[PDB]
RNA sequence: AACUAAUCCUAGCCCUAGCCCUACAAAUAUAAUUAUACUAUUAUAUAAAUCAAAACAUUUAUAAAAGUAUUGGAGA
RNA sequence: UCUCCAGGCAUACGCGUAUAACAACUCGGAUAACCAUUGUUAGUUAAUCAGAAUAGGCAAUAAUCACACUAUAAAUCA
C-alpha cells in the first residue's frame, strides 16, 4: 500500500496486516543481460524488497530465492516549451531470482494515358 | 482554444490549436442546458446554408460552438487520401451548422415550428411546439461504439450476467475488515499501547 | 463494462475484498503488458481494459469506504477517521 | 474599493457576530461599558469661559487630560491611580529656561496587606495613595471590591475582585476554614458585593482568556450518530404510540 | 504603417432614449419651486458632487471624505503624492 | 524495522506488513462486467441507511415491547469504546 | 509582382461608481514541507531623515466663520 | 597496420543524465568527419562497499621500529 498512513507500532502491539494492497508492479524484459531465473520488475519506490518477496509469495504464489533492487534516477534535463524542467518519475527496478530451481523466460508478446498526358482519362472526345 | 469540427485532443485538433496560438477567441452565444433543444437523431430543418430547407437527422453536436451536424446535408466534396502517388479520392464531408440555422420539426406536420421545453406525465422533458402544441418525442440513436448490450457476448475476465446481478450484501454491525476476519478467522490478541494524538 | 458502484454495494463485504484483488491482478497484467509495449515501441491492445479495471477498483474503494465511514459516525460521531 | 465600515467598526462587527455574540451578556456588558478613571494628576479648569484671542470675544473652554503612562508592573500591583509621566520640563518653571528631558517617577513601594475574604496576607507593589484609599475604603478587601477597574488600575486587583466576588457569591466554605462562624461574618460584612456565580467568573477576564473560556465552554465531544438516531427513533415511535 | 483592412461599418442613433432624454429636468430648481437644487442631480464621486477644485484640492477633499474607508496602501500613496503636490504648488 | 545501537538494523516482525490474500476459487466476480448487465445507479450508504436497515428493526420491536433502556444501547450495536477491536473506527489504527 | 519586411484586434489594463469582510492521499516550522520523542517556545519605543527655508540652527501642511487672528530664524 | 607524443588509475568534492543504443542532419561543435546536437528508448543491482539504555566506583609515568636514550614545542573511553 502506497500513499497511506501505516499504524505506529509499540511494544506488544498487533502484527501489521495489509488486507487491501495498493502496490502495483509490472514485469519487464531485462534491459541488461540477466540469468534466466532472474526477473526484472518495476515497482513503486515506497515498496521494500521484503515486501516484494511477500508480495510474490502470497499474491502470486511465486517462489523467490534472491532479490536485488536498484533506484533509477529520473532525468530532469527535459524542458517544456516554457523552458521549465520536466522530471521523469523515478522507478525502482527489482532483480528477483526464482527458487526451487524454477527458471523464467520472457514471453514473446506482440509476435491518364502515358502517350497522352494532361488529358484526363474521362474524356472520350 | 478554438473548438473545431475535429474532436478535442485529436491530432487535427492540435494543429488547429497549437500551444503557441494566441488568435482572437471566437465568441459563441452561451446556451443554457434547458435552452438547448437539439440532440443527436433529431429531425430538423436547415433555416439557412447550402441545403437550407432540407430536413435532416442530427448525428453530431458540438455544443461549445453551438454546431449541429446533419448527415448528408450541407455536405461539401473534398479529397481523401491525397498523396504523392495519387491525387486523392473525392468524398462528401458534412459542414457544421449553427443552432440558429436549424429548427425542430413537428412529426405530424413537417415545418420549422418553434418549440418550448415542458415536462410530461412520466417527468421526462419534451420539447413542445409553441404553435400547434405537440410532444416531440426524444429520438432513438444507435450506440456510438456500435455495441448492442443484448448482443454482447462475455469475453475472458468478463462476468456472466447472473453473477453481476447477484446481491450478497447483508446489513450487519461489522465493517468490511471485520467481515473478512470472520470468514477467514483472523484473531489478534495484541493491543497497541497508548498513543497521544496531537 | 466496468463494475458500477451500486453493483459493488450489492456485493458482500467479503466479496468486495475478494473482487479488489481480482481487479488488481488484471490491472497488473495490463500494466505488465503495457510496459513491455513501451519497450517494444508498440501500441497496447484494447487500452480501455485498464481504464475499466481502474474504474471498477475506484468504485470498490469508495463503496468499502462508505460502509466504514457510516459505522464510524454511528459509533463515534466523528466525520473524519483521523483526529484533527 | 472602500470599506463600508471604518476600522473601528470592524471590532464592533466581530463582537456582534460569532463566538463573541455567544459570550455571556453580563460579561459583554462589562466589556462594553467604559468608565473614566478618577483624575489624579490633572484637575478640571476652574473657569468655564475665557477671552478668545483671535476674535477678542469670550469663548467656551475645554479640558485636556494630562498624559500619564501606566507601566504593566502597575497591573501586577495595586497603584492608587498613579503613573509614570514622560515628557519635557523647563527648569525653574519658566519657558525661557532650557528644556531638559525628564521622566517623573512616583515613589513606588512593596508592602503586605491582609485580606479577610481570602484569609491571607499578600505582599504587593503599592503606593501611599492606595494605602489611604484602602483606609478610605474601610479595608483592603473593600478597596478591591468597591473600586472600579479603571480607578483600581490593577489587573491583579481585578484578579482579586474576581476571586472575592466568586467567594462571596458561592458562600464557599473555603473562607476561614474550620471557623464556620467566622466565615458567616465575613460574608455578611461583604454581603453588598454578592453577585451571581456566572457573572463573578468573568470579572476581570482578558479578551484572549474570555475567548478561550467561551471556546472551552462551547466545545463538546461529538455525539455518536448512533445515539442521535436512537433518540430520534424512540421519540418518533413514542409519538406514534400516543 | 497604416491599416490594409477596412474598419467595421458603424451607425449611431441620435434619437436613442439616452440622447433623447438627455438634459430633462435640468431646470428642476426653477421649474420645481426650488425644492431641489440642480446641483442635487450631479452623479459622480462623493467628494466632488456639486463642488469643484484644482487637482490638489480634489485629492485633499477625497482624503477627508473617504479617509476612514481608504486602503492603507492607497492612503500611503496619496500622502506621498500629496507631499509632492504641496511642495510644487506652494513653493514653485 | 528499528535501528538499534551500533548502527545495526533490527527488523521488527510486527511492523512488517503481512499480505492478506483472498481465495479466488469459486468467486464469480471478475475484472469486467457484461455490457448486458445494466449500469447501477449510485446510492452511497450512509449512517441513517445503516441504522435504519439493522438497528431500527431491533429498537422498533423492543420499544413496542417496552424493553428499552440506556444500559442495553450496546445490545443494538453501540460500542462504548473502540478499544479491543483490531480495526478501530476512530482514531483509525488499521491500514487498508 | 521581391528580397528583407510590412499588414491586423484582443491579450489585457485605468479611473470612478457600487460593494467592506466573515473563499485528494501524503508531508510540514525539526534542516518547514523528513510518517513517532532530541532542542522548549517569542515581534515592537515619538518614525526619522531626506526635504522647504534657494546654505543652515528653532521651525517645515500631510459647510460657513476663514486663509480673518495669532504664532513663527515674524521666514519658509 | 605504421609514425610519433608521455601523468595515468581510483576515491573525495562538484555536477545531475552530459551516460548507452537507435533514428535524424534543421539547430549546438565557433568547419567537416563524427557527435558532446535534435527525437525516442533503455540504464547504476550490496548483511561483506558507503550513509542513516541507565546509575555508581576508579585512573600519576607521550611518541619517535620504544629497548637503551635523552630532550622540549609537553604529546592517552577502558
Amino acid at each position: 500500500a502506497r500513499n497511506v498512513l501505516y499504524p505506529l507500532y509499540q511494544l506488544g502491539g498487533p502484527q501489521l496486516r495489509v488486507f487491501r494492497t495498493n502496490f502495483f508492479i509490472q514485469l519487464v524484459r531485462p534491459g541488461t543481460a540477466q540469468p534466466e531465473d532472474t526477473v526484472q520488475f518495476r515497482i513503486p519506490m515506497e515498496m521494500t524488497r521484503v515486501d516484494l518477496r511477500n508480495y510474490l509469495e502470497q499474491i502470486y504464489n511465486v517462489p523467490v530465492a534472491a532479490v536485488r533492487t536498484r533506484v533509477q534516477h529520473g532525468s530532469n534535463r527535459r524542458r517544456d516549451h516554457k523552458n521549465v524542467r520536466i522530471k521523469k518519475p523515478d522507478y525502482k527496478v527489482a532483480y528477483v531470482q526464482l527458487a526451487h530451481g524454477q527458471t523464467f523466460t520472457f514471453p514473446d508478446l506482440f509476435p491518364s494515358d502515358l502517350r497522352c498526358p494532361g488529358i484526363p482519362s474521362w474524356f472520350g472526345l | 482554444y478554438r473548438y473545431g469540427m475535429s474532436r478535442p485532443g485529436s491530432i487535427a485538433d492540435k494543429r488547429k490549436n497549437p500551444p503557441w496560438s494566441r488568435r482572437r477567441p471566437v465568441v459563441v452565444e452561451p446556451i443554457s442546458d434547458e435552452d438547448w433543444h437539439l440532440f443527436c437523431g433529431d429531425m430538423v430543418e436547415i433555416l439557412e446554408g447550402k441545403d437550407a430547407g432540407k430536413q435532416g437527422k442530427v448525428v453530431q453536436v458540438v455544443r461549445q460552438r453551438n454546431w449541429v451536424v446533419l448527415e448528408g446535408l450541407n455536405t461539401h466534396y473534398r479529397y481523401i487520401g491525397r498523396t504523392k502517388d495519387h491525387r486523392g479520392t473525392m468524398i462528401a464531408s458534412e459542414a457544421p451548422l449553427l443552432h440558429h440555422q436549424v429548427k425542430l420539426v413537428d412529426p405530424v406536420d413537417r415545418k420549422p415550428t418553434e418549440i418550448q421545453w415542458r415536462f410530461t406525465e412520466a417527468g421526462e422533458r419534451v420539447r413542445v411546439s409553441t404553435r400547434s402544441g405537440r410532444i416531440i418525442p426524444k429520438p432513438e440513436f444507435p450506440r456510438a461504439d456500435g455495441i448492442v448490450p443484448e448482443t454482447w457476448t462475455d469475453g475472458p475476465k468478463d462476468t456472466s450476467v447472473e453473477d453481476a446481478l447477484e446481491r450478497t450484501y447483508v446489513p450487519r454491525l461489522k465493517t468490511l475488515e471485520e467481515d473478512v476476519m470472520e470468514a477467514m478467522g483472523i484473531q489478534e490478541t495484541r493491543r497497541f499501547k497508548k498513543v497521544y494524538w496531537y | 463494462a466496468s463494475w458500477t458502484c451500486q453493483q459493488l454495494r450489492n456485493k458482500s463485504n467479503e466479496d468486495l475484498h475478494k473482487l479488489w484483488y481480482v481487479l488488481l491482478k488484471e490491472r497488473n497484467m495490463l500494466l505488465t503488458l503495457e510496459q513491455e509495449a513501451k519497450r517494444q515501441r508498440l501500441p497496447m491492445p484494447s487500452p480501455e481494459r485498464l481504464e475499466k479495471v481502474v474504474d471498477s477498483m475506484d468504485n470498490v474503494d469508495k463503496v468499502v469506504q462508505e460502509r466504514e465511514d457510516a459505522l464510524r459516525l454511528l459509533q463515534t460521531g466523528q466525520e473524519k477517521p483521523r483526529p484533527g | 474599493p472602500l470599506h463600508r465600515y471604518p476600522v473601528h467598526l470592524w471590532q464592533k462587527l466581530r463582537l456582534r457576530q460569532g463566538i463573541c455574540a455567544r459570550l455571556p451578556a453580563h460579561f459583554l456588558r462589562s466589556l462594553e461599558e467604559e468608565r473614566t478613571p478618577t483624575p489624579v494628576h490633572y484637575k478640571p479648569h476652574g473657569t468655564k469661559f475665557k477671552i478668545n484671542p483671535k476674535n477678542g470675544q469670550r469663548e467656551r473652554v475645554e479640558d485636556v487630560p494630562i498624559p500619564v503612562h501606566y507601566p504593566p508592573e502597575s497591573q501586577q500591583g495595586l497603584w492608587g491611580g498613579e503613573g509614570l509621566i514622560l515628557g519635557y520640563r523647563y527648569a525653574n518653571n519658566d519657558k525661557l529656561s532650557k528644556r531638559v528631558k525628564k521622566v517623573w517617577k512616583p515613589q513606588l513601594f512593596t508592602r503586605e496587606l491582609y485580606s479577610e475574604i481570602l484569609d491571607k496576607k499578600f505582599t504587593v507593589t503599592v503606593t501611599m495613595r492606595t494605602l489611604d484609599l484602602i483606609d478610605e475604603a474601610y479595608g483592603f478587601d473593600f478597596y478591591i471590591l468597591k473600586t472600579p477597574k479603571e480607578d483600581l488600575g490593577s489587573k491583579f486587583g481585578m484578579d482579586l475582585k474576581r476571586g472575592m466576588l466568586l467567594r462571596l457569591a458561592r458562600q464557599d466554605p473555603h473562607l476561614h476554614p474550620e471557623n464556620p462562624e467566622r466565615r458567616a461574618a465575613i460574608y455578611d460584612k461583604y454581603r453588598s458585593f454578592v453577585i451571581p456565580e456566572a457573572e463573578a467568573e468573568w470579572v476581570g477576564l482578558t479578551l484572549e482568556e474570555a475567548l478561550e473560556k467561551q471556546r472551552l465552554l462551547e466545545e463538546k465531544d461529538p455525539v455518536p450518530l448512533f445515539k442521535v438516531y436512537v433518540e430520534e427513533l424512540v421519540q418518533r415511535l413514542q409519538e406514534q404510540v400516543l | 504603417f497604416v491599416r490594409l483592412t477596412l474598419p467595421p461599418p458603424k451607425v449611431v442613433d441620435r434619437w436613442n432614449e439616452k440622447r433623447a432624454l438627455f438634459g430633462v429636468y435640468d431646470n428642476i430648481g426653477i421649474l420645481g419651486n426650488f425644492e431641489k437644487h440642480p446641483k442635487e442631480l450631479i452623479k459622480g464621486p462623493v467628494w466632488l458632487r456639486g463642488w469643484r477644485g484644482n487637482e490638489l484640492q480634489r485629492c485633499v477633499r477625497k482624503k477627508k471624505f473617504v479617509g476612514n474607508r481608504m486602503f492603507i496602501e492607497d492612503l500611503h500613496n496619496l500622502n506621498k503624492r500629496i507631499s509632492y503636490l504641496y511642495k510644487h504648488f506652494n513653493r514653485h | 524495522g528499528i535501528y538499534t545501537s551500533d548502527r545495526k538494523f533490527v527488523q521488527i516482525k510486527e511492523m512488517v506488513p503481512e499480505f492478506v490474500v483472498p481465495d479466488l476459487t469459486g468467486f464469480k466476480l471478475k475484472p469486467y462486467v457484461n455490457y448486458r448487465a445494466p449500469a447501477g445507479i449510485d446510492t452511497p450508504l450512509t449512517a441513517k441507511a445503516l441504522f435504519q436497515e439493522t438497528v431500527a428493526p431491533a429498537i422498533e420491536k423492543d420499544f413496542k415491547e417496552g424493553t428499552f433502556d440506556a444500559n442495553n444501547l450496546e445490545k443494538y450495536g453501540f460500542e462504548p469504546t473502540q478499544e479491543g477491536k483490531l480495526f478501530q473506527l476512530y482514531p483509525k489504527n488499521f491500514p487498508r
